[PDB]
């Protein structure tokens, strides 16, 4: 019944460059807000309390305002290290706390367009009774990115399921994989199986598709 | 800011030591209700004589009540009799209940109703108890942040 | 010194009780009160405070928790105890206890390293395999599919082909079961020259299985 | 300045429940022995049934060792140390004496020779309790005027 | 809230045992911790008599030693000075004091101070003399030989305040007080005002009128 | 075998101007020293600890040097209230204390003679069986005097008891009375009681003197 909002939820900034965090309250938490750092694979680190004053064993490029219902956790010239989700906290009641949705912080990178690749299922599934189709994007950036089924010219939805990578380490790209799944039954009725992929970096969406076999 | 950093460690030390005197009994009730002293496992089973612990356990108590006479601040006025108040009620319940407490032979589930403040029931004293830790750990809360904020005014 | 360690079973059956316990090291509760409270992060979301403690005992809890959780401290105070129940899945999730105190800050200092509880409808699986054929780079990989519980560990060649590989993280489907893929980018000119097989291990069942992809 | 001051304060904070740890033995020596509750008086004489509260008392002092356990200072760490012996071979000697603590009619005497620090004869543990509330003691001057000299950062280097 | 007070009998006979016992008011022995006795004797400083601690561990100045014991009272509002054997040099003043703090230690709350005379009893009434006079003149009363202090004076039962002095009172080998208050007069009033010194001394009743004449 | 020297015993200084009193110590008691101001009829106040702080509630005129075994207590400006003497207090064995002789701090003023009054006993004393002469120095400063009593020209001594006045609140002057004190056998023997004054306000000892019975 209080209320945390990060105003954006993603967070793209060049390294070296300065990055900055707002946290909204639905009214006055006071002087009372903490900031988390939150590395994939570790436990959240403390990073201010007090909202103004920085935890013990961080750098002093972390900074934090305050005093109501602004909020701001700024990182003057971020590193690599920086890179991870944000949480800002309140806790002005004792030992009641809310956190916010959480703030992702992604290296920038200069836009660049998918690998798109598609795979027809194996032998080996249609005997086992399912078919699953699956259409790749390989080390684009930005991340938002947008692909579509269409089997026989049919807009597939509701039978998709799509993986994204890490912003890659070496190239700062993204990978992601929809996979669409049928029965045998289904995949046998139909012929053209086809993944639409649109993205910025694509002058216009690409489509990449197979029949039921070679012809 | 000289001042107040001294004089707010001096509330949070007494209400401190409230709180480790609390924390003296509910040890003595977890680990001692129905037991007697071992030469190897430091604590051994002996059923229904706790007499003598129940009257240590109350002679703690009226010494929390002297700890927390010996507090005042104007701001913490209400709570600390509050605390006082429920301080009170505890000790009042002890000694109304001495047809069963004040004696040898207390059975170890009267000895646990009495201190045992998450014992399964508590109608000799563990209810009362429960109150003044609650009571007393809403003062605790309270001096945190009386301390604290008297030393973030460095920066 | 102010170390935290955390808990037991990690896959309970929904409907079910999943209790968790948190041990300190280096330290007790003391002064006369230190390490209260637990936190759990679900998959797909951030972070949200479950309930939080006493050196008492006093209990306060976060409410859509209510009636489910039990947070329960232990005598010759080694160790606190998380009791949640029942269990639907979603309660599946990453939990941490927290030392969510300190003198000069009201929040929340000291983390646990992260313990995973999965609650889903037993069935434990070993993974179906299945490879995806590539068509001036090329894309093949391999598609894990249906097996529970995570994790599995993807690997080319034995681990000697590192340079364009990407494995996705999992995805649980309707079925309750758990499938990724992990693709490689290769040079189109070494197909047909080099082989190519993706090693496929899970612990919980002592499945290894060894599927080459061929054009 | 600021790191100073909160980790010195830790300490006094620390050490001084120890102290009232260490009080609520001795509140139970002079208060509680060889008695019960009263509705009126509050406390009745009750002869040779201190056995219970031995073992509160008991349960107590390894309360108070565990945490002695949890103070850790470098600079403190010789008089920490000091304090931890104390108290184990406090909470030892009333291992020791079990034949003459180990049952519910303890007398008055012995019970007060092993928690009455000021008895007259001490042997049964009262010797290393007052051993101990010195050591204790001795370490509160020290953690007190850790805390001081770091506030006295306020005026004068 | 932080008030220390003092304790009871004064005029314990020599090579008796003097006790003073100091209690607390709106204060208790708290965070866990208050300590300490300090004296002064008659024409000398202050000096320390010994320290405790809220446990109960006592210091002594070592010329006290085996003399003193300082003891803290269970059910603990009061704490104890226990003096022993008395001489006349052990006559003084003697404070309580708090003499402790996490941020000072030393010597931070004191009591109000109580007296207590080591003498071989005989409390006594004073003897009043008057002093004759002979471009003024000067007058007076004479107080000899009463114990213990102190006694008060006032001329003319009070009308008489601008050129009095009341002498502090001496200690004479007797082992009895006196002093003596003289006042200035107009050498014109002799035989014209009239001046009457009232002396008042408590132990004894001993509330004397006398007139004094040129 | 600690040792608290105050430099002087007494100290004089105009209302209004700078007070500079020290304290040494036989060897460092480092950072830990204390400094009290006591008025008679009130107990010591705290003023300074660790040798520079001042206990919160006292002026700003007053402050404090010290670290090792150098230390001053300096009250700058200091107004009527702040006439009273001084101790200085080694606390470095913390429970163990050792204060100073203490100093006085009078109001500074110009010379004033005293007025020399001599008085004979009284005849309801000397039917008591005693006989004391009291003779009066008035309204004098600096409180350094020395009386002296010849009976006959032989000049008495061991048989005197003096007593001097506070420091006059309007005046700022002293008044002293010294009373020879003697039995009737030796008062019946001689004829001359004279008490001889020396004061720095006088060019030369003033001598008044009476016969007993004119
Ligand atoms: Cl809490
Ligand atoms: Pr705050
Ligand atoms: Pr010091």
């Amino acid at each position: 019944e209080i209320v945390m909002t990060q105003s954006p939820v993603t967070l793209s900034v060049s390294p070296g460059e300065r990055a900055t965090l707002s946290c909204r309250a639905s009214q006055s938490v006071g002087n009372n807000l903490a900031w988390y750092q939150h590395k994939p694979g570790q436990a959240p680190r403390l990073l201010i309390y007090d909202a103004s004053t920085r935890a013990t064993g961080i750098p002093g490029r972390f900074s934090g305002s305050g005093s109501g219902t602004e909020f701001t956790l700024t990182i003057s010239s971020l590193q690599s290290e920086d890179f991870a989700v944000y949480y800002c906290q309140e806790y002005n009641n004792w030992p009641r706390y809310t956190f916010g949705q959480g703030a992702k912080l992604e290296i920038r990178r200069t836009v660049a367009a998918p690998s798109v690749f598609i795979f027809p299922p194996s032998d080996e599934q249609l005997k086992s009774g399912t078919a699953s189709v699956v259409c790749l994007l390989n080390n684009f950036y930005p991340r938002e990115a947008k692909v579509q089924w269409k089997v026989d010219n049919a807009l597939q939805s509701g039978n998709s399921q799509e993986s994204v990578t890490e912003q890659d380490s070496k190239d700062s790209t993204y990978s992601l994989s929809s996979t669409l799944t049928l029965s045998k039954a289904d995949y046998e009725k139909h012929k053209v199986y086809a993944c639409e992929v649109t993205h910025q970096g694509l002058s216009s969406p690409v489509t990449k598709s197979f029949n039921r076999g070679e012809c | 800011i000289s001042k107040k950093i001294t004089d707010s460690n001096a509330v949070l030390l007494a209400v401190k030591e409230v709180e480790a005197l609390l924390s003296s009994i509910d040890e003595i009730a977890a680990k001692a209700i129905g037991k007697k002293i071992h030469q190897n496992n430091g604590l051994d089973t002996e059923n229904n004589h706790n007499g003598s612990l129940l009257a240590g356990a109350y002679a703690i108590s009226t010494l929390i009540k002297q700890k927390l006479d010996g507090l005042k601040n104007e701001g913490l006025k209400e709570k600390i009799d509050a605390a006082k108040k429920c301080s009170e009620t505890f000790t009042n319940k002890l000694k109304e209940k001495h047809t069963d407490l004040g004696k040898e032979g207390v059975t170890d589930a009267d000895a646990k109703e009495a201190i045992l403040k998450t014992n399964g029931t508590k109608t000799k004293g563990a209810e009362e108890l429960g109150k003044l830790f609650e009571s007393v750990e809403v003062l605790s809360k309270a001096a945190k942040e009386m301390l604290a904020n008297s030393v973030k005014e460095l920066t | 010194q102010l170390q935290l360690q955390e808990s037991g079973p990690g896959l309970v059956k929904p409907s079910q009780t999943l209790s968790l316990t948190c041990t300190l090291s280096g330290g007790s509760i003391s002064s006369t009160s230190y390490y209260w409270g637990w936190i759990r992060q679900p998959p797909g979301s951030g972070l949200e405070w479950i309930g939080s403690m006493y050196h008492s005992g006093n209990t306060y809890y976060k409410s859509s928790l209510k009636g489910r959780v039990t947070i329960s401290l232990d005598t010759s105070r080694t160790q606190f105890s998380l009791r949640l129940t029942s269990v639907t899945a979603a309660d599946t999730a990453v939990y941490y206890c927290a030392r969510l105190g300190d003198v000069f800050n009201s929040a929340m200092d000291v983390w646990g390293q992260g313990t995973t509880v999965i609650v889903s409808s037993a069935s434990t699986k070993g993974p179906s395999v299945f490879p995806l054929a590539p068509s001036g780079t090329a894309a093949l990989g391999c598609l894990v599919k249906d097996y529970f519980p995570e994790p599995v560990t993807v690997s080319w060649n034995s681990g000697a082909l590192t340079s364009g590989v990407h494995t996705f993280p999992a995805v649980l489907q309707s079925s309750g079961l758990y499938s990724l893929s992990s693709v490689v980018t290769v040079p189109s000119s070494s197909l047909g020259t080099q082989t190519y097989i993706c090693n496929v291990n899970h612990k919980p069942s002592n499945t290894k299985v060894d599927k080459r992809v061929e054009p």
